[PDB]
């Protein structure tokens, strides 16, 4: 089997419907006969009993610890994964056709392929699919720096400002092998993105790809995007 | 199951039986993300073939055999079934999917035939993984000899033909002709190569970069100006994709045209082809068996008035880009295989000594 | 005076820099207007003085753009007009001048109705359900096909030219008239030549052999049509007929910038490569079957007679 | 309106030493033709009606080379204006001489005397006139560049530039040379001031 | 007034613009028995043309000029009109009716052109019967010289070319070639003639009679046997019906094919044509201007297996019988005219001599 | 050209998925192409019937030539129904490919120049009838129903084992026949 979908829960079903139901339904629509779901334990370690009350074909719910991250979540399920990893989240309701990111993962044999939908400044090549840079001022002392080798190999890099991460990744086996071999990573969204973006700027190397959609948008953990979730689910869940 | 792709645009009336797909269209819109009907390596090969990332014939066959190695490595045997029948019954939807993504090369057809003859020759008294490792080693030995030993033999047979002070014409992108020119430049011959290119692939820049990085003085030209350079050109070297039983040369589309202008300027034609790219199938024109690419590839941006952008508004407008064409067998002089220098008249005859007879 | 001098030199730098005006009939009308403005603003007593004046200006006009032969053979036809009228008046100052002016008006009223006479004779060369092949873009062959499609139904395979695809203009201008046309590249010519019934092309300059220079890639089309034994139609006017032999003088092909073949964003392989872009090509007369001009159809074994009906051998070098 | 041009016929770079200590660097022939003839041919090919030649060092030689050429003939379309002063020493003093003398009228061409080009700039002129009538005389300069790969032997280490552009309206946000810099610093007020897209070039 | 004849049968898609009538019906079913719109001599000419009684080109032009003599002899002058305009206004319905009976040959077109040039060049100072006798004298003097004197000159130029012991190949039925062979047999040359014929006219039997009433040993065969007899044939003599501006020979349909097989057997062909059968009109194929005879003429009597009897009941069945075709100028060597032996490349130049220029 | 059940079966089943045009030209000794025309017109292939004299008149539009034969010779040459050497010459002039749909029991080792026993001559009644007159005494009428086509005017043979070149007929000859049995 090509993919093993992993759904993260780090601080949940507060809305017109369950927040866990939309990612699982999206997964169970196109394939994904077995789904590994990670339960939450930071806010309350009792949502897994709320996770086993759905009507899906097959779910794998595991208990987790309170103080844990997404990189620790992937390092926790390392002896039970044997193929590529397709990471998800709970608060992510997307009307985007999922097969674009998987087509970019298969067609170019990328090492990581991600999906964004219109803070974090990203630079993607003129083809629009392969990314080259991403940074925020949370960890930047200086304003912005660009490596010289990526300007010698890619002379024009289109930057984007309003793009937010929908947290839909496509990891390979050796990426999770290096993540398990390097226990200094705690948040995989800031670790697997920036370290692989730096290591791709080396010939024989790795490929990172991204799809910028223009159909819908994801949500957030806070109450800033909790008002549009019901308006999205009232007009987008009728077709699903 | 797999549906049939939507054929794009308005087809030519002479090309009504041949399919015409698009690259913005892909087959995996209605397929599973863990691919269960098609293998993951097979759908990865189909996506690498449909988008045009793997266009050379040897590269297509090598990636096909690597995907077949990953299929055999990820193969299981159901109860009360034999391998020699279930494998040919399961590989046919894979090859149908690969044909649906892009019309297959003849090297891929001969690889399919050789693999079917190999996995038919497996006895059921053998084990599962023993026969799987035997077939993987057979695929490895097959691609090993009929890529690198054939390439080294054709390069050695072309090194004793190219003289000093010669000027060589090439067309398209081929690994064999580029390896011949690189080994001839490194082994002592001093020459310069004229590169002929054509729209809309523009794949002559690949062998142009292969010739400049080798240190060879190059000349980049197009197909209408080749008639300007053929009075200067002493020898024409070409990369063949398939050779047919009448002696026709199926390759990129500007081959028989270029060979006719080369014969009109008395310049001999030297196609370079391996013995596994032969065919018992034969055709006499570029109309009964050919690949049709995207109709939106012919458009260009010459200023501000791209005219073939909304070509579908005109009902009496047809767009066409032929990929393969055949040559008359009286136009091509040399056929350089690993068995030596033959004419085109010995294309099926070598097949007779490659059919275990 | 000054206006005539700056109009003459504006024309010579316009032909030096780019294509001004666009097509050849406009430039022939501009050349005839320039020559009548020359002969209306000068002083001469003998015809040979004005002959050498027209020769002295025509040398610079052919030294501007040697690929543009319309100005050269137009100047040579005007010189033969001078020589014919001087011969008919020798066996003469204002009567001869007004006779030259009315002969130039005769040339203008023959030059304006060239394409419409080619369209009028277009119907005897096109049958129903016909496969036509066209190279480049030209208003003569386009008027030919759009007149022949008024009563006949056929097909036209217009082929784009690989340096700059000028045939897309002709394709989107023909498909508005309903020709059932097919656009392809010039790498497929002999791939499709097995089904092409007749090849109807234009040209840039008819040479004195019956040979022609035209847009590049049409000598290959002539070779493929000689291989498949299909006849060739050359829809050419009577001001593209020049006495310049093909292998006589230099500056035959017009080489342009190699930007249209290989772009500047290729890399440092541009410094170790030799990219040439000849936008013209030479077709010998043995690969040509029939020429179609406003006076009718002519063989390539007859063009020399038209030479003797339009040109003199002392003005060939001009 | 008539098209004007200010030509700087003296690059005050100290680079062609001791080459330019005999004849000035604008009179240096590439292939039988000096650079000033190429520049004046480009200026009369694009359609400039009047130029202003600003030569400072060895300017009598430039006056001797340019007067006997084609662009001082009365039959030439492009009139030239040779303005020589021993006071100015850089391009800013040239343009303040232009502003003090009130030479130009509307949207001239600032060009050096040693530029080889065949660029039809009239499209860029129409875009700049579009932006000056739309923005109401706020679009000030239209810098003309050319697509070339970073590996090209034309552009050297002393002439390589990196630009940051708003790619939908084609305005320059950042401009810096790569002379002695392996890292490149781009400010962040560029991204917060304009959020309609941005691309580095 | 004069209607048009209905097109018979299913036309060819390549011959959709050319008319295809039938011989069983004629246009005089809806016409007057005392012919008022058309002349009686003109309707007699049209009836003897449509039924196939006068099919040779010289005989067609001679009968046309005789009917024109009967028209001019039975012509009167109305008031307030001139002869030079009323005659050209009245002859055009006659020629249009003759065209509707049968597509006109080139000799008839040049006779119409010469008659127009003659009857527009008469003076208004002449009387009625004076001008009528002048035009009749011009007509029969013109046909006298440019038939009989031209045929005698062509036969005298052919007598100095035909050797003794020669083998001559002929095709079709013509007056000029049979007159040449008769005068060559009576003048002293000893030779034998091979007659080539084709379906469905079987008109060469006619000139076969013209070879046995003169005493020449003859051999009769058809166009499949031309490839068998052409190794024996030393020279090929042909009767041209029309010569075009590029040197092409518009003739009976088995000539360009026969000339190609004769060039393949290294036998030079010799067409015989006069200057009044020339054309400034030029064509390169037999598709843009050709005569279509009846589709019911191709059926045969082979026992009682007539398969083409009820051919109209089959909707997808097309029947075609071509009359004239065009030879390329690369195949024909000689044109024997009354001015001498000229090549095909001299066919329009003699026209410049024959336009009084 | 002619009539052969292999070529008409070829076309009448190839018209099941394709739509095209077949021009069946009759041969002058025995017009057997009328039977082929009425057999192909029942399948609806838009059959055009012509004579044998218009081949080069229609060779400007014919894309390829698909004929049969009577006997394939040892050097790639073939005897066939008469008038097809002219068709092969016209198709070589127009460079159109020739398809010889022939089985492998028409493969003969008999060379062309061998005791002049090539052509089969039949009665001349079908060329010139007996009711022609007294002119039949002083005339020499021959009717060869077969014709010789060299291998250089042939592009491709189609046998039941596949397509073969005329440069490959010697291998089928040595694979099906022995050189010691050529005299028989
Ligand atoms: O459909 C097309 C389009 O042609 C092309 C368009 C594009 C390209 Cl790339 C290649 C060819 N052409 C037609 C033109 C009539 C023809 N012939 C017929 O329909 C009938 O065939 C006959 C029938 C009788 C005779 Cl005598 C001759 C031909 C078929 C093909």
């Amino acid at each position: 089997m090509e993919f093993q979908a992993v759904v993260m829960a780090v601080g949940l079903p507060v809305g017109n419907k369950p927040l866990i139901w939309y990612p699982l339904n999206l997964l169970e629509r196109v394939g994904f006969e077995e789904v590994i779901v990670v339960t939450t334990r930071d806010v309350q370690k009792a949502l897994c009993a709320e996770f086993k009350m759905k009507m899906k074909p097959d779910i794998v719910c595991i208990p987790d610890d309170a103080d844990m991250g997404t990189a620790d979540s992937l390092r926790y399920i390392y002896p039970k994964l044997k193929t590529d990893v397709l990471v998800l989240s709970c608060d992510l309701i997307t009307d985007v056709a999922l097969h674009e990111v998987v087509d970019l993962f298969r067609a170019y044999d990328a090492s990581l392929a991600m999906l964004m939908r219109k803070r974090d400044f990203i630079g993607v090549d003129s083809t629009g699919k392969r990314l080259l840079f991403m940074a925020n001022e949370a960890d930047l002392d200086e304003e912005l720096v660009i490596k010289g080798s990526i300007l010698q190999k890619h002379p024009r890099i289109r930057f984007h400002t309003g793009l937010v991460d929908a947290h839909l990744y496509c990891l390979k086996k050796y990426i999770v092998d290096f993540l398990m071999e390097n226990g200094s990573i705690t948040s995989i969204r800031s670790e697997l993105i920036p370290y692989l973006v730096r290591k791709q700027f080396s010939l024989k190397s790795l490929d990172i790809y991204s799809f910028i959609k223009e159909a819908n948008t994801l949500n957030l953990a806070p109450y800033d995007a909790c008002w549009n979730a019901c308006r999205g689910d009232r007009w987008e869940d009728l077709s699903r | 199951q797999v549906p049939t792709r939507k054929d794009y645009g308005s087809k030519v009336s002479l090309f009504s039986h041949l399919p015409q797909y698009s690259r913005q269209n892909s087959l995996t819109q209605f397929m599973s993300i863990p691919s269960s009907v098609i293998h993951p390596a097979m759908v990865r090969l189909g996506l690498q073939y449909s988008q045009g990332l793997v266009s050379g014939s040897n590269a297509r066959c090598i990636a096909l055999l690597r995907a077949l190695q990953q299929v055999i490595q990820d193969y299981t045997t159901p109860p009360n079934e034999e391998l020699s029948r279930d494998l040919v019954n399961k590989l046919k939807p894979y090859m149908s999917f690969l044909t649906q993504c892009r019309p297959l090369s003849a090297s891929m057809h001969n690889a399919i035939k050789f693999l079917n003859k190999e996995i038919t020759s497996v006895g059921s008294s053998k084990r599962e993984e023993e026969a799987k490792s035997e077939l993987r080693a057979a695929i490895d030995r097959y691609v090993q000899e009929k890529i690198v030993l054939a390439a080294q033999a054709i390069s050695r047979f072309a090194y004793q033909k190219i003289s000093n002070g010669d000027v060589i014409l090439v067309y398209g992108c081929s690994s064999l002709v580029s390896r011949i020119l690189q080994e001839a430049w490194t082994e002592g011959r001093r020459f310069r190569v004229v590169v002929v290119d054509s729209r809309p692939w523009l794949e002559g820049r690949h062998t142009l970069r292969s010739l400049v990085h080798a240190g060879v003085p190059a000349s980049y030209l197009l197909i209408p100006a080749a008639s300007y350079v053929l009075p200067e050109v002493s020898k024409v070297l070409l990369g063949a994709h398939a050779l047919l039983a009448n002696g026709s040369v199926m390759s990129r589309v500007g081959t028989a045209q270029l060979a006719l202008v080369a014969r009109a300027h008395n310049v001999p034609v030297l196609v370079c082809c391996e013995t596994y790219k032969f065919c018992e199938r034969v055709q006499t024109d570029a109309f009964v068996s050919n690949e049709l690419d995207d109709p939106d590839d012919l458009q260009c941006k010459r200023g501000e008035h791209v005219a073939l952008a909304n070509w579908q508004n005109h009902a009496s407008l047809r767009l066409l880009n032929l990929v393969y064409d055949v040559t008359p067998p009286e136009l091509v002089d040399l056929v350089i295989t690993e068995l030596g220098m033959i004419p085109c008249s010995s294309v099926p005859v070598v097949l007779r000594v490659k059919s275990s007879d | 005076g000054s206006e005539l001098s700056e109009r003459i030199e504006s024309f010579v730098e316009t032909l030096k820099r780019g294509g001004g005006p666009r097509s050849s009939e406009e430039m022939a009308r501009e050349t005839l207007g320039l020559l009548r403005q020359i002969i209306t603003d000068h002083r001469w007593s003998n015809a040979g003085e004005l002959m050498e004046l027209i020769r002295r200006e025509g040398r610079r006009m052919t030294a501007a753009q040697p690929s543009e032969t319309t100005v050269g053979n137009m100047v040579r036809r005007v010189l033969k007009i001078i020589r014919e009228e001087y011969g008919r008046l020798h066996g003469h100052y204002a009567q001869l001048q007004s006779n030259i002016i009315e002969a130039i008006n005769e040339l203008l009223v023959e030059l304006e109705g060239t394409m419409e006479n080619i369209a009028a004779q277009a119907l005897e060369h096109i049958h129903s359900n016909e496969v036509i092949m066209t190279i480049g873009f030209s208003r003569t062959v386009e008027a030919f096909l759009k007149e022949a499609a008024r009563k006949r139904k056929f097909h036209v395979i217009v082929a784009e030219c690989a340096p700059f695809c000028q045939g897309h203009e002709m394709a989107v201008n023909l498909s508005k008239a309903g020709i059932e046309t097919t656009v392809m590249t010039d790498a497929a010519i002999f791939a499709v030549m097995s089904r092409v019934n007749k090849v109807i092309i234009g040209t840039k300059t008819i040479l004195a052999n019956g040979a022609l220079r035209a847009v590049t890639g049409t000598h290959t089309l002539a070779l493929a049509a000689k291989h498949h034994s299909t006849p060739l139609i050359v829809c050419a006017p009577m001001f593209k007929l020049s006495p310049q032999f093909p292998n006589e003088e230099d500056s035959f092909h017009k080489f342009v910038a190699p930007e249209e073949v290989l772009p500047f964003t290729e890399g440092d392989i541009l410094e170790k490569v030799s990219v040439h872009c000849p936008v013209f090509d030479y077709v010998p007369p043995e690969l040509i079957t029939l020429f179609i001009s406003n006076i009718g159809g002519n063989a390539p074994s007859y063009i020399y007679r038209l030479m003797s009906e339009l040109y003199h051998p002392d003005d060939h070098v001009l | 309106p008539p098209l004007q041009a200010v030509l700087v016929a003296d690059s005050f770079d100290r680079r062609f030493f001791p080459i330019s200590k005999d004849q000035p660097r604008v009179l240096l022939p590439l292939a039988n033709v000096a650079l000033i003839d190429y520049t004046l041919e480009f200026l009369t090919a694009t359609g400039v009606q009047e130029t202003f030649v600003f030569c400072c060092w060895k300017a009598a030689q430039i006056k001797e080379h340019l007067l006997k050429s084609k662009w001082c003939r009365p039959t030439s379309l492009n009139v030239v204006r040779i303005i020589t002063s021993e006071l100015y020493r850089s391009l800013g003093d040239v343009l303040r001489d232009v502003d003090a003398k009130a030479l130009v009228r509307s949207d001239f061409l600032l060009v050096y005397g040693d530029v080889i080009s065949n660029i039809n700039i009239t499209r860029a002129l129409e875009e700049h006139r579009l932006r000056r009538k739309l923005e109401k005389n706020v679009s000030v300069m239209t810098m003309i560049f050319k697509e070339s790969s970073p590996s090209h032997p034309t552009r050297c280490h002393e002439d390589n530039v990196v630009v940051a552009v708003d790619s939908t309206t084609n305005r320059v946000l950042h401009f810096q040379k790569t002379q002695g810099l392996r890292r490149f610093a781009f400010p962040l007020s560029l991204f917060q001031g304009s959020s309609d897209g941005v691309e580095v070039r």
